[PDB]
């Protein structure tokens, strides 16, 4: 038997997520003591972020950034800091940094 | 990104389709997605339980995240298609099981 | 004081309904027949 | 025996075989095809 | 999950009709119904053979 149509239901919550409050914050800490914000119970438009003219890297793992906007997460933690630009090579899973 | 079996809280800006019961549909509830006949069901989910899982560890029922109605997921029906025939050295007619 | 904990401190291990199954899981539980401490 | 063989065949659908998650529709919905071709193929190789 | 169970060709009622016929052969006609026709013989005499 073939399906008639798709039926998509996330929860009723239209509360927009604070991604534009993290990605615009005045002072990301020293990478020594990074600021984490715990995102929950809100709508996450990551296609505000994926489309951006700013980002030098948008590397992603276990999720594609084009699939990311039609998905849902149990929480999201935005771990924020500053580094010398070369050190991006050590900001990757399994790299011996 | 945390992607746990726990009920999701940070969701993409998706459409929120109307619910349909007793027809085959390609569903997506809180980002958990598959295809089936959806029926409202008698199953006494405790108020803290968000979906049901079977003896097979398959997802078997869900609670709609915009209405606390317990939807049983029954897979869209399927079977082998077998052809009954005499030899082609007798007739080209057939019956189909 | 130390006192018996028998058949106690079981809880639903996750937010999943599972009718009619003998399910099995590794998690933090009170050990059966160990000692709960009692206070006054 | 015929029941213990079929239950073991069924339970092994839930096993990961080195893939990121045994729910094959989660791999397909989360990853783009160049990365999904590596994750699906680990499930296929185990499930076969 | 792609698992299916086909029915047996002979239903358990049709299996009971075969066991019934094997009983009736063995009770009314001894070993003869294995060799061809059921030659009747009284059961007290069948047991004497
Ligand atoms: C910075 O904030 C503006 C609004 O003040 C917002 O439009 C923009 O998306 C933010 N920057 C990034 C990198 O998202
Ligand atoms: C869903 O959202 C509407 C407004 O868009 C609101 O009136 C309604 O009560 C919500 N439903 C539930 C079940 O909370
Ligand atoms: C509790 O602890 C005591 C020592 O305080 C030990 O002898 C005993 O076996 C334990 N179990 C019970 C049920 O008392």
């Amino acid at each position: 038997v073939q399906p008639t149509e798709s039926i998509v239901r996330f929860p009723n919550i239209t509360n927009l997520c604070p991604f534009g409050e993290v990605f615009n914050a005045t002072r990301f800490a020293s990478v020594y003591a990074w600021n984490r914000k715990r995102i929950s119970n809100c709508v996450a438009d990551y296609s505000v972020l994926y489309n951006s003219a700013s980002f030098s890297t948008f590397k992603c793992y276990g999720v594609s950034p084009t699939k990311l906007n039609d998905l849902c997460f149990t929480n999201v933690y935005a771990d924020s800091f500053v580094i010398r630009g070369d050190e991006v090579r050590q900001i990757a899973p399994g790299q011996t940094g | 990104f945390e992607l746990l079996h726990a009920p999701a809280t940070v969701c993409g800006p998706k459409k929120s389709t109307n619910l349909v019961k007793n027809k085959c549909v390609n569903f997506n509830f809180n980002g958990l997605t598959g295809t089936g006949v959806l029926t409202e069901s008698n199953k006494k989910f405790l108020p803290f339980q968000q979906f049901g899982r079977d003896i097979a560890d398959t997802t078997d029922a869900v609670r709609d995240p915009q209405t606390l109605e317990i939807l049983d997921i029954t897979p869209c029906s399927f079977g082998g298609v077998s052809v009954i025939t005499p030899g082609t050295n007798t007739s080209n007619e057939v019956a189909v099981l | 004081a130390y006192t018996n904990s028998f058949t106690r401190g079981v809880y639903y291990p996750d937010k999943v309904f599972r009718s009619s199954v003998l399910h099995s899981t590794q998690d933090l539980f009170l050990p059966f027949f160990s000692n709960v401490t009692w206070f006054h | 025996q015929n029941a213990q063989a079929l239950n073991t065949l069924v339970k092994q659908l839930s096993s990961n075989f080195g893939a990121i998650s045994s729910v094959l529709n989660d791999i397909l919905s989360r990853l783009d095809p160049p990365e999904a071709e590596v994750q699906i193929d680990r499930l296929i190789t185990g499930r076969l | 999950n792609g698992l299916t169970v086909l029915p047996p060709l002979l239903t358990d009622e049709m299996i009971a009709q075969y066991t019934s016929a094997l009983l009736a052969g063995t009770i009314t006609s001894g070993w003869t119904f294995g060799a061809g026709a059921a030659l009747q013989i009284p059961f007290a005499m069948q047991m004497a053979y």
